[PDB]
């Protein structure tokens, strides 16, 4: 969850604080697919174990 | 066998016709 | 005569060395074992025998491959253009030597597509005397002379030994010229001689080709009884055509770096396997490299038939635009958009919108149109877009943020901007609070600034908020009245009405077609549907989102569309080394 | 198949029905991504059971 | 305090873009350190900073 | 038209589906209609000269280009060398397997340069990353000791 992933910062709370919807979009979909992808890993990691 | 059919009425294994439209075919085995 | 490619339609796309590498390209080539047409212009050895002459007009697909065999340098250049007239370039080679002189420039010799290459008598010898047919004016662009000089014709009755490949493929105005020589053994055929294409010219040419011609020498020794061009016994060469096909070949070539074998991936089944297995290795077993999908057949298109022009000549030019404070909705409904005046009516300084395309609005169709036309400043221009946050235009009119839809924006400063004083166009300049979208805030009210009640009366801080806007007659480049009209092109699948025309084809059963019912570009067998349809919109959907039942427009009959038969293939194959037939 | 992924629609012919080819690839080049993740997905998943 | 109604009530800019904060938000937001560069340049250099 | 085609073409134009060979009349009007210049007309009206470039930034031997330094050769020492945007790192050596007569540019699997040419030379040239591997400290605990290998 400390991760940029691209995006301009690292929280939910501080891109929706700077950016409008349509240029925040783009920022969000960054960090959500980066955040699925993690979480995607974590729970393939627990399957295998 | 008797107790086979039992067995092959209880399971049972249009949805198959999108997956296969979609390109998510299922082989049959070959046993 | 038509005859076989054996070893003949590779040639490095990408030059690259590529050492020992089983490459996998993508490009225009020629399929193994295709019809190749055998043009051979063997001289009539018999008087009842027609005369063998061929220089005929060849359709060119987007690409094409030519052989020529040869021994004596018989045949020598070509010919391209789209219809080989005055009004369309006509490219040409010559190649009357060693030297390569070649040209663009549009010669029209239609009856006479010859060269003459004449005995002279003059140490008399097989030289060559009539290099020049051409009978028309240049009006051309391009040229290109190169001159190593050697003259050599060395004609001769043996064995066909030369033979030279070429592949001509044209993309995005440029030519591209692939060539390769080979000496070859086999005179009635091609002969199994693997090799591939180096590539040597590349030219900017920029003309649209559509057909295709060639060049032959045709004259004779003077001790002929008769017309040497009329008669000629002494001419043996042939070329060989083919239509290069979009193909995706496996190459593979070795250490040295070259291309020494490649496979189709569709030629044979086998060849298929070998193109999914990346390898020439193929070992017994099952293997499933493709799907059996069947191409559609035709092309429906499904709009309304009516041809009732849309209003779009008031929208634009009009007498009198509302002010941005009150702006006018025009609803445009149930006719037929032409934009090819939208287009002919090309005067717009900006054009945007994040929808749909400009390309696709000809052959798309729409559900709701509505025309919002205003005037703003100069700065302002760019101020009418979604998300852009307006200093002063969020009061006066906001886009939304899923906003479909083109805008256009023009200068108006010949006819809004007189010596009138044009004060009658208006804006709001403060409000307590931005306003939505698609709201207008037509209330004129008294504005409270400094938290003061200015109940009518206009003081300091009780500005009066509908302001009148500052434009002059012929102003600066940033204060000219710009005349705009935005379009909400509502995109929601409900029954398509405001759309150009095209032809409204006849509805077909058990047969998938490339249809497009409103730019819905499925590809599937109709049928009739048991189904009771909804009275509204002629659009369904499924779990997947892909279109199942729809109703046309023209007639209430319920379709069903469904993609037509889908498999897959399994080459069942023993080892390539024991055998090549597969199941 | 049914999920947006970013992109203005769902379905392949209802992007090249609207947009350009130029415009049109970053909306492919999110579907496909999208597409490619769950497929890979299930194929793990797969895998593992 | 930084009031940008008034930076907004004067509304003569032919150019007006920034990337990171949106307009919209600069009036409920609040900045550390601000520091204005003010020059003059050419006709074709103002979409050239 | 496709983007490098110019239909430099005049014919005449069967608007309203009529053949108007010859004549200009109504719905047959002339394609090539000049511009409606002025001198010294408003912004929008201004003529404006533009000029493209095409760029072709496919790996052919490079001919057009600014001159930088020609550093000479070195071999069996990976530098940061540059040829023709070519940013690679690596050991330069003599390539024994023949290289093409076209372009000074090689490539292999992983998409990585292998062999080139020299530009202003003719000699053939072998790219390698030098000698990489990897570290692996062989530890104890920290607080039994802190000397590693
Ligand atoms: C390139 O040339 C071909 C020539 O075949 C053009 O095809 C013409 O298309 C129009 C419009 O459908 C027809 O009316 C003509 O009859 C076609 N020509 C012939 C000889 O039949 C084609 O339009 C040209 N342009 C492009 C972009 O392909
Ligand atoms: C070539 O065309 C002939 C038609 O005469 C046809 O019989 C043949 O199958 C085609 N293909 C080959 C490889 O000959
Ligand atoms: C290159 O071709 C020559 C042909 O003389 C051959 O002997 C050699 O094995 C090939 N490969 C290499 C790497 O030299
Ligand atoms: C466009 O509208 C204006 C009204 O200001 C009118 O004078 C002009 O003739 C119109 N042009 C066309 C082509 O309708
Ligand atoms: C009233 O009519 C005027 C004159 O057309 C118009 O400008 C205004 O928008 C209308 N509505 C209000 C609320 O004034
Ligand atoms: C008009 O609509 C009917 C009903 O589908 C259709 O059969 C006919 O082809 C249409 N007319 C034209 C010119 O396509
Ligand atoms: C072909 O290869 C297979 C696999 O190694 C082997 O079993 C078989 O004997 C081979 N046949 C021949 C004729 O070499
Ligand atoms: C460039 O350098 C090469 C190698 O030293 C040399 O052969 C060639 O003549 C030079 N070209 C010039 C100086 O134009
Ligand atoms: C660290 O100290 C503990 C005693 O608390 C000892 O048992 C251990 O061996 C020490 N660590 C190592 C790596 O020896």
């Amino acid at each position: 969850l400390s991760s940029n992933f691209g995006a301009i910062s690292s929280v939910l709370n501080d891109i929706l604080s700077r950016l409008d919807p349509p240029e925040a979009e783009v920022q969000i979909d960054r960090l959500i697919t980066g955040r699925l992808q993690s979480l995607q890993t974590y729970v393939t990691q627990q399957l295998i174990r | 066998s008797f107790i086979e059919d039992l067995l092959f009425n209880k399971v049972t294994l249009d949805l198959i016709c999108a997956q296969k439209f979609n390109g998510l075919t299922v082989l049959p085995p070959l046993l | 005569a038509y005859t076989n490619s054996f070893t003949r339609g590779v040639y490095y796309p990408d030059k690259v060395f590529r050492s020992s590498v089983l490459h996998s390209t993508q490009d225009l080539f020629l399929p193994f074992f295709s019809n190749v047409t055998w043009f051979h212009a063997i001289h009539v050895s018999g008087t009842n025998g027609t005369k063998r002459f061929d220089n005929p007009v060849l359709p060119f697909n987007d690409g094409v491959y030519f052989a020529s065999t040869e021994k004596s340098n018989i045949i020598r250049g070509w010919i391209f253009g789209t219809t080989l007239d005055s009004k369309t370039q006509s490219l040409l080679i010559v190649n009357n030597a060693t030297n390569v002189v070649i040209k663009v420039c549009e010669f029209q010799f239609c009856n006479d597509p010859f060269l003459g290459v004449y005995y002279h008598k003059n140490n008399k010898s097989w030289m060559e005397s009539e290099f020049r047919v051409y009978s028309s004016a240049n009006n051309c662009t391009f040229e290109y002379v190169s001159q190593p000089f050697l003259m050599d014709l060395e004609g001769k009755q043996g064995n066909f030994k030369n033979l030279r490949e070429f592949v001509f493929k044209n993309i995005d105005g440029y030519f591209k010229i692939y060539s390769k020589h080979t000496p070859i053994n086999l005179v009635r055929d091609l002969p199994q001689g693997f090799s591939a294409l180096e590539p040597l010219v590349d030219l900017p040419i920029g003309i649209n080709i559509t057909r295709f011609q060639t060049l032959l020498a045709l004259h004779r020794s003077y001790l002929t009884p008769g017309d040497s061009s009329s008669g000629w016994t002494a001419g043996a060469a042939a070329y060989y055509v083919g239509y290069l096909q979009p193909r995706t070949f496996l190459l593979k070539y070795n250490e040295n770096g070259t291309i020494t074998d490649a496979v189709d991936c569709a030629l044979d089944p086998l060849s298929e396997t070998k193109c999914t297995l990346k390898s020439f290795t193929v070992e017994k077993g099952i293997y499933q490299t493709s799907n059996f999908r069947v191409q559609p057949t035709e092309s429906i298109v499904r709009f309304p038939n009516i041809t009732n022009l849309c209003p779009f000549g008031e929208v634009f030019n009009a007498t009198r635009f509302a002010s941005v404070y009150a702006w006018n909705r025009k609803r445009i409904s149930n006719c037929v958009a032409d934009y090819s005046v939208l287009y002919n009516s090309a005067s717009f300084s900006t054009f945007k919108c994040y929808g749909v395309s400009p390309t696709k609005l000809n052959d798309l169709c729409f559900t709701n149109v509505y025309a919002d036309s205003f005037v703003i400043r100069g700065d302002e221009v760019r101020q009418i877009a979604p998300g852009q946050t307006g200093k002063i235009a969020d009061y006066n009119y906001k886009l939304p943020d899923d906003f479909t839809g083109c805008v256009i924006a023009w200068n108006s400063n010949n006819l809004d901007s007189k010596v009138g004083g044009n004060y009658n166009y208006l804006y709001r300049l403060f409000r307590k609070s931005n306003l939505k979208p698609f709201e207008r805030d037509i209330s004129t009210e008294i504005y409270q600034a400094g938290s003061t009640p200015c109940n009518g009366v206009e003081g300091f801080n009780c500005y009066f908020p509908l302001q009148s806007y500052g434009f002059q007659p012929t102003n600066g480049v940033g204060y000219q009245p710009y005349r705009v009209v935005v379009l909400s092109f509502e995109l929601l699948h409900a029954p398509a009405t405001v759309c150009g025309p095209k032809k409204s084809t006849n509805l077909v059963k058990n047969k998938c077609v490339n249809f497009n019912f409103n730019g819905l570009t499925g590809t599937g067998v109709l049928t009739e549907s048991n189904k009771k349809f909804l009275p509204f919109q002629q659009f369904g959907r499924d779990i997947a989102d892909t279109t199942d039942a729809v109703r046309d427009p023209q007639t209430l009959e319920i379709l069903d569309i469904t993609p037509c038969s889908f498999g897959g293939v399994s080459v069942i194959t023993p080892g390539t080394n024991t055998s090549n037939q597969v199941a």
